[PDB]
């Protein structure tokens, strides 16, 4: 019959996933043991947290 | 510098020579003692090295000439290298913790000598 019905919806559906993470670079500290200047000894090895 | 060597001079091929450094208490020779010397145009030449007990292992390249006397008390350590040749002609260092590490020991300064 004549009329206005509601029969279903709409939504936009989104894109383009954006990830943003901040200039977090702060220490990274693998120089000591990777390439030191000076490797350590064989018995005497440097532990660094 | 924490760490002064007294030795060295212009000597006639053949002489002797010595290097005094010395340190004060007791604990700070934990645990490993070596020398070095770098000859300009020579890449490092280790010579022997010694624990606290005083068990010694010599490179056998250059071990004919080597003798070594320690103290506790005073807290010190020798390396006598004799029959002074041509070639040294260059600065030595005595080291303290030697093998602790890239970052676990201290380094000298040394005194010129003159050979002909």
């Amino acid at each position: 019959e004549k009329g206005i019905y509601q029969t279903s919806n709409f939504r936009v559906q989104p894109t383009e996933s954006i990830v943003r993470f901040p200039n977090i670079t702060n220490l990274c500290p693998f120089g000591e043991v990777f390439n030191a200047t000076r490797f350590a000894s064989v018995y005497a090895w440097n532990r660094k947290r | 510098v924490q760490l002064v060597e007294s030795g060295g001079g212009l000597v006639q091929p053949g002489g002797s020579l010595r290097l005094s450094c010395a340190a004060s208490d007791f604990s700070f020779y934990d645990y490993e003692m070596s020398w070095v010397r770098q000859a300009p145009g020579k890449a490092l030449e280790w010579i022997g090295s010694m624990y606290h007990s005083g068990r010694t292992y010599i490179n056998p390249s250059l071990k004919s000439l080597v003798t070594i006397s320690r103290d506790n008390s005073k807290n010190t350590l020798y390396l006598q290298m004799n029959s002074l040749r041509a070639e040294d002609t260059a600065m030595y260092y005595c080291v303290s913790n030697w093998a602790s590490g890239s970052t676990g020991d201290y380094w000298g300064q040394g005194t010129l000598v003159t050979v002909s």
